[PDB]
């Protein structure tokens, strides 16, 4: 039936749970997320690139006047010169040997290989999380992907899975990103059509074919000064080159909680954050009532040398007698210790020994064979390695993060000085009520 | 698009101090050592590192 539990976003993490139901023997399941992934809303404003400047032909009008034109072409410069008598190969090129003038244009266009390097800028919004789960309850194990927001029933053959909402909200990408050649930067780039010269978005397309590009590069367009027929220009650096030397360092080396930045869609997976709520509803025909599980008389629990580690630093022995062979569960029922088995083979007597992991330094937790409790007493060292290749299985509580032997000592202090204070006190009311009673 | 041999550097050795690592690294040529965190806080460093 249902179980509504919370686990702790940490992709590769198994989360242990029993379920008790009134009437039935105690079934284990567990909950992993295996994958994450947390795709925002986006799109494209434009695109950008190295610009190519192109000087026509130039116009020449020998005994005439020429008038500049208009344009939609990309950042279109055009100017009259007159007084001017070019020359080529083969001489000179007109008849009169002033008024002569020349019409310049320049305009910029994408370089041919910017089919290749080009950036995308993109606008972000409400990104959404989305994870792969793996559970198993008893025999059977179970593969999901889910929608982490509440009301979406997870997909479930034979089951029903709702998560969400996630416990924060996060993002890695602000409300501006740049996508180059795979790889994503938090970058505040120009609205379209609000372009500026030598900086990123200097040119603006909505694709690379698109024909309708603009531009604003600050072309100059200079007076010849020469005999030879010249368009003499001078231009603003390119923009996207600049920012190709000062991009800085992408979002898959600064995004937060060990996201990996991914294209295509833009997403960021297998991030840790957040704790999330599942509400589960179990099959009925994955229940076995009590009259059929073995039930065990008595347990006792011995525990071995453990360490509060990141690994499985702690072991136990459960001495059991059984009335009868079966396939029991094991459970663990504090939040600072897991175990790494969940269920165990059980005979009339025997024993079977359990790794654990803690994070605290005394071991007082409770421990389940086929359903009965049994507590385990011991105080764990710190460990000797400094650094593991693994994540912590469990949280670290204030609670269960001092030690027994310090707990004692505090206590005794301040009761000693609360004791002080009340034997003052009762010192004061009785030897002051005394003068009440003597007179 | 195609693909092209890059270089493997000289895995470093790590020392494993409390609460840190010191890394032990070769490099003829620069080549790029990244770090972060994995918490709210990512504290991400960048260098191209010459010689040992």
């Amino acid at each position: 039936f249902e179980h509504a539990t919370t686990v702790p976003n940490v992709p590769g993490i198994p989360y242990k749970a029993l379920v008790e139901r009134a009437g039935y023997a105690p079934l284990n399941l567990e909950i992993t997320v295996v994958s994450s992934e947390l795709t925002p809303s986006t799109n494209k404003e434009y695109v950008t690139c190295k610009f190519h400047t192109v000087i026509p032909s130039p116009q020449v009008k020998c005994c005439g006047s020429l008038e500049c034109k208009a344009s939609s072409k990309a950042d279109y410069t055009c100017r009259v010169f007159g007084g001017v008598y070019p020359f080529m190969w083969g001489g000179a090129q007109c008849f009169c040997d002033s008024e002569n003038t020349q019409l310049s244009e320049a305009y910029v266009e994408f370089a041919p290989d910017c089919t290749i390097d080009h950036a995308v800028a993109l606008k972000v919004h409400t990104a959404a999380l989305k994870v792969g789960l793996r559970i198993v309850y008893g025999n059977t194990t179970a593969h999901l992907d889910t929608f982490v927001n509440g009301v979406t029933p997870g997909s479930s053959r034979d089951l029903k899975v709702i998560a969400g909402p996630i416990s924060a909200a996060f993002s890695p990408f602000d409300h501006k990103v740049v996508i180059r050649k795979g790889l994503v930067y938090n970058y505040d780039f120009p609205e379209y059509g609000a372009m500026k010269p030598g900086a990123f978005g200097d040119i603006q397309a909505s694709s690379l074919d698109a024909t309708d590009i603009v531009a604003r590069t600050d072309i100059r367009l200079l007076k010849p000064s020469v005999k030879n027929i010249h368009v003499p220009y001078t231009q603003a650096v390119s923009g996207y080159e600049m920012w190709k030397n000062n991009s800085g360092r992408p979002l898959q080396e600064t995004a937060p909680f060990g996201c990996k930045i991914e294209v295509e869609p833009l997403r960021a997976s297998n991030c840790a954050y957040g704790h999330i709520p599942i509400s589960i509803d179990i099959p009925d025909a994955a229940f076995v009532r009590s009259s059929e599980s073995p039930t065990i008389l008595e347990v006792s629990c011995t525990v071995a040398d453990c360490i509060y580690s990141a690994d499985f630093g702690g072991s136990l022995t459960l001495q059991y007698k059984a009335d009868r062979e079966g396939h029991c569960p094991v459970h663990s029922h504090s939040t600072t210790a897991v175990l790494k088995e969940a269920t165990t083979h059980v005979t009339a007597v025997g024993s079977i020994t359990l790794h654990f992991s803690t994070s605290s330094p005394q071991a007082n937790f409770i421990v389940s064979l086929c359903g009965k409790k049994s507590t385990c007493n011991a105080e764990c060292k710190p460990p000797a390695d400094h650094i593991i290749g693994e994540p912590h299985k469990v949280d670290q509580e204030f609670q269960a993060a001092v030690s027994k032997t310090s707990w004692n000592w505090l206590l005794a202090l301040f009761g000693g000085a609360s004791s002080l204070i009340v034997v003052g006190l009762i010192v004061l009311v009785c030897s002051s009520m005394l003068i009440n009673t003597r007179r | 698009p195609t693909v092209c041999p890059v270089p493997l550097a000289h895995t470093p050795t790590v020392t494993k101090w409390f609460k840190g690592i010191t890394l032990h690294l070769t490099a003829m040529r620069p080549t790029l050592l990244t770090t972060r965190k994995l918490g709210l806080r990512a504290d991400a460093t960048a260098e191209w590192i010459t010689g040992s």
